[PDB]
């Protein structure tokens, strides 16, 4: 049967998260705080010509759990790594996920995307080069999105398989 | 002499019980005063008709969302959000009752009853109450509860006033 993706989406609180997730699984934006404890979705879609099943697990932003992370990151098959661009703050908490992850999974090597989401907004904080000079030092995609007008959605998940399709035939 | 006040529980519209709170006003009179007053609607508005939307077994009931009913909104008598009174009290186990919120000084309507000892809160949400009669209400709501707080039926808060 097709093949199923673990992808995880990780990132500060309000970022976005859930935001990009449920734009993508059911299609709509709704601008209200809802601060997650853990979700878990399953969505079929086709990528460069091929099916496969997205298993999308939206992880708390809530920074006083950082020590709840192990597990979920030993699961996970691929990171989206999402901050957003009118927060600094957020742009810098990214680092500290990509060195939990890697420490995690004890590998130079996992799969990841950086996401630089709410790029709708005219407040921008982190600029384009800034954060893809960042991606290009972590040898990952960088994708910017908005949760609110869909720019970018579907791009930052496909992309993030495509990542996963690269490693699992490595 | 502390308030007390009471909620009626229903779960899908069916009676479960009766759980009543006293309110530390003598330690938190401004947070004690929100709760209150929401408890009889005595503003226009309140708990009366609204439900819990977080229940997670071995942690807490959450509710206290009578503007939206999702967990996404809720007021104070106050405004929209109240400042942190104090955190004198601390989480001690079961049957606290405690203001949930968005970070420091985000205070509204929601709230959240203890079912064990939560420390890691203390500092960062305000108690101002606690479980006086029918803890055994708050302790039969959680097998409505999961891992990350969804009801599996609706648990409503049918009537509640003040004693
Ligand atoms: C890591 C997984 N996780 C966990 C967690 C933590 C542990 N341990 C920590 C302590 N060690 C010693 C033992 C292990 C074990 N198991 C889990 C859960 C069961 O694993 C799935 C929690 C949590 C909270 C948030 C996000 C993720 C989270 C969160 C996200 S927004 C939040 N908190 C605060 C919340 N704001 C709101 O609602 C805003 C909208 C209103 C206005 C809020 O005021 N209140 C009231 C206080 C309780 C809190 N809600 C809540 O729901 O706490 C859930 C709880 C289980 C207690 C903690
Ligand atoms: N303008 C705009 N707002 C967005 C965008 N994505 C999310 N938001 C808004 O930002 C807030 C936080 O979004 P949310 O997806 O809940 O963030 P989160 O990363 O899941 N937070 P948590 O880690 O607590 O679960 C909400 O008010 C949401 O509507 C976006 O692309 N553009
Ligand atoms: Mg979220």
């Amino acid at each position: 049967s097709m093949t199923e993706y673990k992808l995880v989406v990780v990132g500060a609180g309000d970022v976005g998260k859930s935001a990009l997730t449920i734009q993508l699984i059911q299609n709509h934006f709704v601008d209200e705080y809802d601060p997650t404890i853990e979700d878990s979705y399953r969505k079929q879609v086709v990528i460069d010509g091929e099916t496969c099943l997205l298993d999308i697990l939206d992880t708390a932003g809530q920074e006083e759990y950082s020590a709840m992370r192990d597990q979920y990151m030993r699961t996970g098959e691929g990171f989206l790594c999402v901050f957003a661009i009118n927060n600094t703050k957020s742009f810098e908490d990214i680092h500290h996920y990509r060195e939990q992850i890697k420490r995690v999974k004890d590998s130079e090597d996992v799969p990841m995307v950086l996401v630089g989401n709410k790029c709708d907004l005219p407040s921008r904080t982190v600029d384009t080069k800034q954060a893809q000079d960042l991606a290009r030092s972590y040898g990952i995609p960088f994708i910017e999105t908005s949760a609110k007008t869909r720019q970018g959605v579907d791009d930052a998940f496909y992309t993030l398989v495509r990542e996963i399709r690269k490693h699992k035939e490595k | 002499v502390n308030p007390t006040v009471f909620f009626d529980i229903a779960v899908d519209g069916e009676p479960l019980g009766r759980v009543s709170f006293e309110l530390f006003a003598d330690k938190v009179p401004k947070t004690a005063e929100n709760f209150r007053a929401l408890s009889t609607g005595e503003k226009g508005f309140g708990y009366k008709g609204s439900c819990f939307h977080r229940i997670i077994p071995g942690f807490m009931c959450q509710g206290g969302d009578f503007t939206r009913h999702n967990g996404t909104g809720g007021k104070s008598i106050y405004g929209e959000k109240f400042e942190d009174e104090n955190f004198i009290l601390k989480h001690t186990g079961p049957g606290i009752l405690s203001m949930a919120n968005a970070g420091p000084n985000t205070n509204g309507s929601q709230f959240f009853i203890c079912t064990a000892k939560t420390e890691w809160l203390d500092g960062k949400h305000v108690v101002f109450g606690k479980v006086k009669e029918g803890m055994n209400i708050v302790e039969a709501m959680e097998r409505f509860g999961s891992r990350n707080g969804k009801t599996s039926k609706k648990i409503t808060i049918a009537d509640c006033g003040q004693l």
